[PDB]
This record gives C-alpha cells, structure tokens and sequence, in this order.
C-alpha cells in the first residue's frame, strides 16, 4: 500500500512536576543544586523527544518482547520495526520520528501571573540507626505545564494489518506513559504526565484515520 | 658549514664579549683587546680572535671576515653608521610612563619572574662577577666548531639575557647583548652567503668603502612558514578514557617538535644555523637568510618535500606554507611603511598559498576511492593504516602518540632515520632517556627544559608544560578533604591582547617609529617566549591542574577548578606587572562535569574566552558568556571583595540561612522594580536569621547588596551574580 | 488611577516612609507603631485572594473582596497604627478601584511590596 | 536555478564529524542524500535519479535565510587593492580578523563587501551539546550537539523547481534531516519561494569570468587543473558511514575532498556527482558534488 506520513499530535499535560534534568552548560549553572533541562533561548522546560522515545520504548518491551532482551538490538521486530535497531539491515531506521516538545501555554500562565515555570522542590533524607535529616533541593516544572507533542508514523512497507498492528502498539506506549511517568524521581510522584486532545492526521500521502481517532480518543 | 663560514659565525657571536669580562674586571682596556686577548687565552684561530680584535674598524688592512662582522653589528642595532642597566622593551613600547631597568641574572628555570624597576637604573659591577666566570668556565674548554654552536647560543641566551649591549646609549639600551650577538652573526652569514652566490670578495670595499651603498642593497630574505592544523589536530580527541588524556600532551608536544624540527632541518639544508631564526612560535616562525637564487629555490623545494612528507602522514590534517620577502637594511633607525612591509611580503605569500592549498595531482589521489573499511580509529577518525592496540583500534599515528606519551617524561629527545614518531622526510622523534644515548644514533638531539649544556651537546628547547595529577582526576580533586566543593575540572584559554600589533609596532608611538627596528622587536619576542615558556611554570606550581600549551600566541591548562582560576589570576598579574601595564591578557574559564570529552571542553571554552575577548578585549569570561568581566574588576571586585564578604557571612550561617543564596540568585537573573522590594523583604529576613556577632557588619552588607540592586548601572549586580555563584560551588557536597 | 505598573512599588516605599513613627522612644530611631502581628490575619487574607485569583474567575470570589474590606476597617478600627497604615497607602481606595483580575492580583502584589519596605525600614 | 526551498527548524544536528559538533547549515550532498533516501521509500528513487542528472538539475549548500537571503562570504576576497587603508595597525588586524569571523553575507551586502566594506556575523543560531544517557550502564552516557534557530533565521537552498522535487521536500519536512531525527531533531517547515532578481540575475552554470561557488563540489578530472590554479578555495573533506538497508555492517564510504561553497573561481566548472560506495558495495552510494554559480565584477 501506497506511502503516507501520519501525525499523531497531542498537548502533553503535566499531572505533577517534572524532572528531566540539565547537562547543557548553560543549563547545567549551579544556580540550583539539580536543575532541568532547558530550551536555551527562552529557558522554559522542554521534554526532549529522546526522553518520550526511550521511556515509551523500555514500557513497550515489558509488553511486547516475547524474550527480555539485554541489549536494544535484541529488542522483537515489533519494536525493531518502530524504534530502529542499528544492527538489522531492514530496520535500521524506525518508522517513528519523535519531535523535542516545547511549552505552549507559557502566555496562558503568564497571563493568570504565574512567575517562574520551575519549582523548587525541598525533600529529605533520614538516616534510619541516627534519625538525623540531610536536605536535598532538586528543581521540577510546575505541574499543569503544557507541551505541544508531535510524532509522525511513516507508512512504507507494511501491508495495512501491519499499520494496524503499529497503531496499537502506539495507543499501547501512550497509554503505557499516562500510567507510568516521564523520566524524573518517578517513584517519589514526579513524572506523571496526561496526553490531551490526542488526535492523528495524515500530513502525506491518503490514509483514512477515522476509525483510528475514535480508538486513540478512547484508550 | 665550510671552516671559513664557521669562524665567520664564532667570530659574529663573540665580539664584542669583552664587554662583559671588562664590566667584572673593570680593566681600562678597550673591550675589543679585553675579548679577543682573552678568546687567545683559551684556543688558537686566528680569524675568530682577529674579527674581535678589529671588529672596532683600525685599518690594518686586508679584506677580512672582520669587514663583514662589522657591517653586520652595525645593522644588528638601530643605531647607524654615565653608565646604566639594562632598560625594559616596554619602556619605549606604547605610552611613555616611568622607566624601569633590569638587574642582570643568569637564567633559572625555577624562578619568579625577573621583573624591571625602575630602581635599577644604576650599573654595578658585582653583578657580572657571577656571569663572566660562568661564561669563561664554559668556554674555557670548548671546541668552536659546528656542532658546538647551539650550545654556545643556549649560553648566551643563560647568562646574558639581561646584559645590555650598550652600558651608555639610550638608543640600543633594552636590547640585550645576547640577542645582540644572536642578530649579528644572523646577518653575518647572511651577508656572506650573499656575496658568496654574487662572486664577490672585496669586503673592504663594499661594506666599509661603500658602506652606505651596501645598506640599500636587497641582501636578505625575511622568510617565515606556518603549520595549519594544530590546535584541531592536538585537541579533537573523541575518547574519554584516562588512556585517551596521554594522547593530548603527547600530541602537544609532538607538533612543538615538529615546528622545531621543520626549523633546524631547513636551516641546515641552508648554510646558516639557529640564529638566523628570530623566532619559533604556535607553529609559527621567522628566519633572516641570504637573498638568493639558491635560498629560494631550496626554500620551494624544501616546503614541497615536507607537504609531501604530511600529505603521506597526516593527509589534509597538517600542512605548512612558506613565504618571503626580500628586503635591505630598512631595519635601522619610508621607516613607517618599510619595517611592517617587509613582513607584509612573507605573510601574504603565506595567505596566498594557504588559500589554494594542493595541485592537480594530489587531489587527484586524496579523492581515489578504493577503501571498504569497516572500522576507524577510536581516536582520530583515521582509516590509514589501522592497529590494534590495547583491544581498541587507532591509526599508527595515534599508536605512535601512545607510544610517544611514555617517553614524554624524559630530557632528551633525538632525531631518527626510522627509530619513533615520523617527525620529516626521512626522520622520527623519540624521547629517550639519558643512558640510552650512547646506545643509538641520531642526527640531532634537543634537551628540553635545561639550561646548563650537557654531555651529549644539545639543542635547548623550552616549553611549559607543568603537570599534577592526570586530566580524569582533577575533578575528583576538587572536593575538599571535608568533602566540600563542586566536582568540577575546568579549562582555560589566554592570549595576548592584539600580540601582533605589539610585534609589529608597538614602539612607533613613542619617538616617531624611531624605536621600530627589527633588533626591539627581537627582543620582545624573547620577553614574551621566556614569560610564556618558562615563567609559567612557575604560576602553575603547586596547583593541581596541567599546562597542554603555552604561548603569547594561545595558553591552554586544564586543572581542578579553583586552581585553574588561581592560576589564571595569578598568570595574569604576573604578566601585567612584567609588561608595565602595557600589554594585557583575554581568558576564557570552562567548568564541566568528570568525563566530557577533550573536544568539546578545548572547543566551549575557546568560545568563552572569545566572548572575552568581545569586551574590550581586557576581560575574562567564566563558565558562561553572561559573566564576563574586565579582568581588572573581577579580580578586585568579584574575587576578593565580594566573594569575601560573601563567604564571611554565609560561613556563619547555617542551611536554612544558606538557602537564601539561592533566592538572591534569582532575584539577580529577574531584576524588575517590584523584586527589589523582595530583595529588601529577604535580605533583612536574613539579618534576622544571622548571630548578633556579624549582626553589625552585616548591617552595612545587607545596605551595600541593596545598593548594587538598585544601581541603574548594572555592573556590581552582574559581579554578585557571578560571586554567589563561585561560593556555592565552593561549598557543595 | 491610583494603583499603576509602574506604580505600585514606589507609592508603597512612599507610604512605608510617610508612616507613623514613635518619636517618643529616646532609645528607638524611627521606629514603627506597626507591627507585623496586627497585619498577619488580614495580609494572610489577601495572599488567600492572589492564590484563588488563578484557580478561579472574578465573579466568584466578590464575597472575598467584600470580607476582606471588612478585617480591613474592623483591624484599623482596633489599632492605630494599623488605621494609620491604611490610610497612608490609601489601601481602601485601592480595593475600591478593584474591577479586574488584572487590577486585583496588583492590589495583592501592593500589600506584598507595603510589607516588604515595613520590614526593611524597621519592622516587628 | 529556479526557487529558493526554506526549510525552518527549531531543532536540528548537522555533524561536523561527531555527534557532539553541530552547524549552522549543511551542504548539498547531505540533503542529496536524504532526497535520494525519501524518493527510495516512495518508491520513486528511478524518477529522482533520472531527474537529478539533467543539467537544469541544481542543488545548492544550504544558508542563512533572514528577513531575506544569505551568501556565503567570498573566500579570496577583498583584494589587497581594496582592504588597505591608512589606519594604524591595531586596527586593520582588528578587522581583519572581523573579516576572517564572518560566514555569510545577505545578498544586499555582497557587493559591499567585496568593494570593501567591513561586515561580522549575526547571531542565526546558538549550538550546545546536552548529555543524555540509556539506563543500562554507566558505558551509554554521550553528548549530542545541536543547533538550535534563532532571530527567525530559516535556512534555505537554491534549486530547480520540479513536481517531483516539492513532492519530496514536503515529504522531508516530516523526516527532518541530518541530526538524530528518530530522536527529536531536525524536522522542518517548507516554503517555497521565488527567487529575488538581485540574485538570480547573478547565477550561472558556464561562465568564463570570475564566480563563487554556491555549491560544496568537484570538478570533473578534465576542468580541475585550472579551477585549482586560477582558483581561491577551501578543501573540505566529505567523510562518514553510508547509510543503507542492504547489509547490517557498516562500512566508511571513500572519503571525498571537495571545494567549499563559496569558493572563488577565474571561471566555472562542471562538477560531478560520485559515487563514493565501499568497494564492492551492493548499491551506489552518491555525493552530489555539482555546483551553481553567482558571478562577481
Ligand atoms: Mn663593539
Ligand atoms: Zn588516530
């Protein structure tokens, strides 16, 4: 079936803060103990794309690798196919392309006078013979921050049970990070994340997404 | 060289020695006896000791190698054809201001640097005592041949570094006596040389007779060669292990060899030797040669063989281009437009050849294809003659460097046919120690980092390169024993500010470009080498970090952070008090995590010091292009005004207090009217928090803070910015 | 017309200035007859405004700004400083002219910047 | 010859040779490349070849696009007779070294500068490095570069209009190009424009004066001798792993030395589009190396 490019667009919601975490100099001035990382020019959050792919990438082998596999070569061709897997020639690009997710709602926030789109959040740590605490501030975005997402599925050689196939696998990751969270202190209630006014449209080639709209607006 | 062209040398460099035996002896003797009596003391030659006796000129007849000697002093100086120290370069050099004069010492590695005052006007005779012995000693056996002269030039550059070559003339009173006779005996052969290719003999008569026909006559060739590829090729290392950090000093010190070695092989293919090279730099060098059919073509032909011999090795990565210019004595005393345009030719022969780098043929064979590979070295990214080495591949290069990187640690390097590192067209490099000598043969040998001569006779070569613990640890080692302190390693980057105009004119203000000559320009090229290559070891000294170039040209030290920042201070202050104020420095400070590679660190701080440079060109840019200071105010202000009252207040406080930095933080990043209310709120909710000891000090602080906030100039806020930062960092576990 | 952008702040620093001072203390320089404590229920109120004026729209929280006015004139009519306050900074003009979240949330940001120079010239 | 293609990214990696270097712009054979590999999908590679090697065919390195287009800053040039003025020395090596900063032009400026009249760089883009890692050990931690747009700079290339050739630009805007593109880089927003006549007025293919080169190319074996001599270049090395669904291994592709956009030429050249495969490689492996002119006075 003939070639077409699908765009699965959302606004990524954070239910609670979230950490992803700050390596870039600029990013990385110790202004704050463990600070987020940043789009540079405007110093709002981003949620990198390498993030979403890798997180929903390791939730979707615990469902879909028949054997748990040590290295991502060894990940199932369900995943191979999607993901990319650079030691096999037939996927050695995926079919998927992530974008970096950038803050939409920054006019929204600073309209209702919100100040700064990071909180500082203060934990502890107690010892368990001594009792004594050791504090610890460790930088988040604020919760109820939005990002516009973007991914393009790219149809090629799959016959349409295939793509149907990689629609599920699809609806099964985004589904896999609402009821997981997005890489922080996850554990500790950090990453949780919701995926708003989820919707596909084909941006190349014909490809009918009616009926995969309603099962993506009803998982 | 031909006996005739090395007693022309020897006698060049020694007249005009009894200046120093006559300044300890005090004798009433003219110098020229003084000297040549002595010199007849300690060998039979008579050429030698007759162009010292009559260097003078005194026509006891003849058509001697004196007449040459002559003619060549007179154009190693200014000057054409009661007592004081010698006078600081930078006394004539850019706005007249105080005078400051140098006391004579003999050069020691382990030093701080010999700084001018301006109390040192007055000669004293004490101070050559030490010098003249040192001197006869040496000489006293000593064979005046070839292969001894680069040991002889070492020794004048020890002892008579700061010997002035004129005890009473204003004129020539900064230029040493070293560099004196260095320049004399450069243009000594090269006017032999000249008249040599052009069959003529009568000495007396064109450089005495006609002495001033002579000084029109276009003799010399200024040539000069730059190797591109340097800074890219010494720090494009794409492995992070503590086995990939050898590979940066060894590369370093690889290429400074390299330059080296282009150096003396060219000078030998033509008849001169080591000084008619004025100077050796960041790949950069500049030599006074005869103008000639011969020199040019030897020129051409030489510079085609080496980029033959770095196409083979090194492919695009490496390649140096000659050029000259020609010129006559246009050095002495249009003087505006003929000193800058004698460089002017070499340079844009340089640029020209840089900018239309191969021919036909080699690129021809750089495109022909026919690899498959697999693999490429971890390194370089290199798929020429790949090696296993060590359960990773690299190029033989990169194995040779590993190699190289064991026998960095040795004095003594010598130059193979085939024993090493390639260095040239038939020639490696290899370190060895002492011992071992004997046991090889070798067309040259250079001792690095020693001023006293040595058995083996040696090439002295000088770089800076102090080193503590190695690159992987320097992190680690910036947190105290108490576990304080941000584990960071951190570079720096620091250049003279506009160095090239300081060589080309910087002593045409004061005078009219009277004080522009080739001999003042000289010697600041050994000031700037000897504070730069020498000197800077010593600001390194106990500081954990490592030197991986240094130059006036480009310093490169990577270190534990707070060292780093202690030796780029304490390096600039150094250089500002031996400069007079005249001269300044730019840096750039990189702070980065364990691991980050070599590239990247070389190449983000290459940009912060160029955001440095972006001011007006005096400041320092620290881990961040935002905090960029003028030097002088980061030093004064940031460093040891703000960040004490800083640490002094927060040392007493407790966590809960210490938070509070970073409210102050952000209330700096988002200055706004209404956060210097907030300011205010936290500030005296701080004087609350704070022990009733400090509460009186920190009342004039709190004030002072408020008043940098509300200063409509913006400067003590960035400044406070920057000195929160540094106490943070200096406090974190 | 009162309450500006560009403002609020320096007529709150105005106000902090202009307020009165207990010049019968030979030991004490200026020193305020304000005192934090008197304002903490009310300006406890007005942050409990700002915080809401985000989660919710005007029209819903009027009863707020009817109960604040109120502890408003009920503390300036228990202590004088307080009245004093008020009156210096016009603060109940200020509410007066309140029609907007915009205008609202300054009101808020006013009380803060009032507090802050308190403190800051001399404070509880 | 024909419209000026402005992609717009907000994140993109053009590697310089590794994953921690980005760039400003990319060249030609890189976005050959990614054409040639979106036509291969679509199935319509044959089609795409076919086109590529008519002579109307013209690819282009790709620039600044700013309110207008960028150029590339004429390597060679100012002259001597042009840069030489009276001003102390301090001065003319400030800005000689100003002159050696500065990347691209906007075409108002060319002959400026040419004439001699002193530019420096504008801020198109700020590039950083971040650190990611992969849960699994402490041997996966790296740094990617990237090049992140600013100041509404798009960049933009130079090429000849054709149905096919949109319909794959349009296709590329979801694949993005260099970068790490599975991994959020790279993708851009096409538009499609004509060409202002104060530059298409000055591009040629066969010229037999002075031009630069707006192309990162090769001349034919039979025109190199005299693009080298007459000529004022910088040789930039194309090197990397090729990309491909034929074999699992990857194998270097033959390293190619070509002429850096904008070099300077007495004349143009034919280029060459080479195939640079492993040897013996199941399929051509190509560098589109074959430059478009903009001619000078
Ligand atoms: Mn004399
Ligand atoms: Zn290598």
């Amino acid at each position: 079936m003939t070639f077409a490019k699908i765009k699965f667009s959302a606004q990524i919601r954070l239910e609670t803060g979230l950490h992803i975490g700050g390596s870039d100099a600029f990013a990385a001035i110790g202004a704050i103990d463990s600070p987020v990382i940043k789009d540079p020019i405007t110093n709002l959050p981003i949620i990198p794309g390498s993030s979403l792919k890798g997180k929903m990438r390791t939730l979707l082998a615990k469902v879909y690798n028949e054997k748990v596999a040590e290295k991502p070569s060894d990940d199932s061709d369900i995943l191979s196919r999607l993901f990319g897997n650079s030691k096999d020639k037939r996927f050695k690009m995926g079919r998927l392309i992530f974008r970096d997710a950038f803050l939409s709602n920054a006019d929204e926030l600073d309209s209702l006078g919100v100040r700064s789109y990071t909180e500082v959040k203060f934990e502890n740590t107690i010892d368990r013979i001594t009792a004594e605490a050791n504090p610890r501030q460790i930088e988040r975005a604020i919760r109820n921050s939005t990002f516009d997402f973007e991914l393009i599925y790219e149809i090629t050689d799959e016959n349409e049970n295939q793509v149907e196939e990689d629609f599920k696998v699809i609806r099964d990751g985004l589904k896999l990070l609402e009821l997981d969270y997005l890489g922080g202190s996850g554990s500790r209630g950090y990453g949780k994340v919701a995926f708003e006014n989820l919707k596909a449209t084909t941006v190349f080639g014909n490809y009918d997404v009616k009926t995969l709209n309603e099962l993506l607006t009803a998982e | 060289m031909k006996k005739e062209k090395i007693d022309l040398f020897y006698g060049a460099l020694l007249h005009d020695i009894g200046k120093v035996i006559q300044r300890a002896t005090g004798e009433r003797k003219k110098h020229a006896l003084v000297g040549a009596d002595w010199f007849d003391e300690i060998a039979d030659n008579q050429v030698i000791s007759d162009q010292i006796r009559y260097h003078m000129a005194d026509k006891l007849g003849n058509d001697h190698l004196a007449y040459i000697t002559y003619i060549a002093d007179n154009i190693a100086s200014g000057v054409d054809r009661t007592y004081t120290n010698q006078a600081d370069i930078f006394n004539v050099f850019g706005a007249q201001t105080d005078k400051r004069y140098f006391k004579p010492t003999v050069l020691n590695l382990k030093s701080k640097p010999n700084f001018a005052s301006a109390t040192y006007e007055p000669f004293s005779k004490g101070d050559y005592a030490a010098i003249a012995t040192r001197i006869k000693n040496e000489l006293a056996e000593f064979e005046f041949n070839q292969v001894q002269i680069d040991s002889l030039l070492n020794l004048f550059e020890a002892t008579l570094s700061f010997v002035p070559s004129s005890t009473n003339t204003k004129e020539i009173a900064d230029i040493s006596l070293a560099d004196h006779s260095r320049l004399t005996a450069a243009f000594a052969l090269a006017i032999y040389d000249y008249l040599e290719d052009k069959g003529r003999h009568n000495y007396k008569e064109d450089l005495f007779t006609k002495v001033s026909a002579f000084y029109e006559e276009e003799a010399f060739l200024l040539a000069s060669f730059d190797l591109s590829g340097i800074q890219d090729f010494i720090y494009n290392i794409n492995i992070a292990t503590n086995g990939a950090a050898k590979q940066l000093k060894a590369r370093s010190l690889y290429l400074d060899f390299m330059s080296e070695y282009i150096a003396d092989s060219l000078l030998d293919k033509l008849g001169l030797n080591r000084a008619n090279m004025l100077y050796v730099g960041g790949g950069h060098a500049y030599f006074v040669l005869a103008n000639t059919e011969k020199t040019v073509e030897t020129l051409v032909q030489f510079e085609k063989d080496f980029n033959q011999f770095l196409l083979a090795n090194f492919q695009t990565r490496l390649y140096v281009a000659f050029g000259w210019g020609s010129f006559a004595a246009k050095d002495i005393m249009n003087s505006p437009e003929s000193y800058r345009q004698v460089y002017q030719k070499a340079s844009r022969m340089i640029s020209k050849k840089k900018i239309s780098r191969y021919d036909y043929q080699t690129l021809m064979l750089l495109n022909r294809g026919g690899k498959s590979s697999e693999r490429e070295c971890e390194i370089c990214h290199s798929v020429e003659n790949l090696v296993s080495y060590h359960d990773q591949k690299v190029c033989d290069i990169c194995r040779g460097l590993y190699q190289f990187s064991k026998e960095i640690a040795h004095d003594h390097f010598i130059i193979t046919e085939n024993e090493g590192l390639p260095i040239g067209p038939n020639a490696c490099l290899k370190g060895v120690a002492f011992e071992k000598l004997s046991q090889e043969a070798f067309s040259r040998v250079y001792v690095k980092n020693d001023y006293k001569a040595g058995t083996v006779k040696a090439t002295h070569v000088f770089v800076g390169d102090y080193q503590c613990d190695e690159i992987y640890n320097y992190a680690a080692l910036s947190k105290n024993e108490n576990g304080l302190g941000i584990k960071r390693l951190a570079v720096v980057r620091l250049d003279v500010d506009d160095l090239g105009a300081a060589f080309m004119a910087g002593f045409s203000q004061q005078g009219n470009g009277q004080y522009s000559t080739l001999s003042r320009s000289a010697t600041f090229s050994r000031s700037m080498s000897l504070f730069f290559k020498v000197y800077i070891n010593q600001f390194a000294s106990d500081k954990k970090l490592s030197i991986i170039y240094a130059g006036g040209d480009d310093v490169f030290a990577i270190g534990s952070w707070q060292d780093i920042i202690a030796f780029t201070v304490e390096l600039r202050e150094n250089f500002i008090k031996w400069t007079n104020g005249k001269l300044t420095l730019s840096a750039g400070i990189g702070l980065f995590a364990d691991k980050t590679p070599i590239s990247l660190m070389a190449h983000q701080t290459g940009e912060l010091e160029e955001a440095a440079k972006g001011n007006e060109k005096d400041s320092i840019s620290l881990f961040s292009s935002d905090y960029t200071f003028k030097f002088d105010r980061f030093i004064t202000n940031v460093y040891d005004d703000k960040l004490e009252q800083i640490r002094y207040f927060f040392n007493h406080q407790d966590e809960r207090g210490k938070n509070f930095i970073y409210k102050l933080i952000e209330l700096l990043r988002n200055h706004d009217r209404m956060n210097m209310a907030r300011l205010a709120y936290y500030l005296t909710r701080l004087e609350e928090l704070t022990r009733e000891t400090d509460r009186d000090k920190f009342k004039t602080f709190k004030n002072l803070f408020y008043s940098w906030y509300t200063n409509k100039n913006d400067k003590d806020r960035k400044e406070a910015e920057l000195a929160l930062l540094l106490y943070i960092y200096e406090i974190r576990k | 017309t009162i309450l500006t952008d560009e403002n609020y702040v320096d007529i709150a620093e105005k106000a902090i200035l202009k307020l009165e001072r207990n010049t019968r203390n030979r030991k004490n320089p200026d020193a305020f007859f304000l005192t934090t404590s008197k304002l903490r229920n009310l300006l406890s109120l007005t942050s409990t405004l700002f915080d809401e004026s985000k989660v919710k729209e005007y029209d819903a929280l009027l009863d707020r700004i009817a109960y604040l006015r109120v502890q408003f004139v009920y503390q300036a009519g228990r202590e004088i400083a307080v009245k004093d306050l008020i009156e210096k900074a016009q603060i109940l003009e200020a509410l007066k002219e309140i029609k907007d979240r915009e205008t609202l949330q300054r009101f808020c940001r006013y009380m803060e910047a009032l507090v802050a120079y308190f403190k800051f010239y001399g404070g509880k | 010859t024909y419209k000026l293609y402005i992609m717009t990214f907000q994140n993109a990696h053009f590697g310089s040779g590794t994953l921690d270097s980005s760039k400003l712009t990319f060249s030609a054979d890189r976005i050959f490349s990614a054409l040639v590999l979106e036509a291969l999908k679509m199935g319509k590679l044959d089609a795409f070849l076919a086109e590529a090697n008519q002579d109307k065919f013209t690819l282009t390195d790709a620039f600044p696009f700013q309110f207008g287009p960028f150029l590339p800053k004429p390597i060679g040039y100012p002259k001597h007779d042009q840069i030489d003025q009276s001003v102390d020395v301090k001065e003319v090596r400030r800005q000689a070294k100003l002159s050696k900063k500065l990347q691209f032009l906007a075409l108002e400026n060319v002959d400026d500068y040419l004439n001699g009249e002193l530019f420096e760089n504008e801020e198109h883009a700020v590039i950083d490095t971040v650190t990611k890692n992969q849960p699994h050990k402490d041997d996966n931690l790296y740094q990617v570069a990237t090049t992140r747009f600013s100041n509404d700079t798009s960049l933009y290339v130079i090429a000849n209009e054709s149905d096919l050739l949109n319909e794959l630009m349009s296709s590329l805007q979801y694949s993005g190009l260099g970068g790490k593109r599975s991994s959020g880089f790279g993708r851009f927003e096409l538009d499609i424009q004509n060409i202002p006549l104060e530059l298409s007025d000055r591009l040629t293919k066969n010229h037999s004066d002075k031009v630069m080169s707006l192309t990162t190319a090769l001349p034919v074996d039979a025109d190199l001798e005299e693009a080298m001599e007459d000529g004022h270049y910088l040789l930039t090395k194309s090197s990397g792993f090729a990309f491909s669904h034929a074999t699992n291994e990857n194998y270097r592709k033959q390293d190619l030395y070509k002429f850096a956009s904008g070099s300077t030429f007495s004349k143009t050249f034919e280029g060459q589009i080479v195939d640079v495969r492993p040897l013996d490689f199941p399929h051509a492996v190509l560098n589109y190396a074959k430059p478009l002119f903009f001619k000078l006075e």
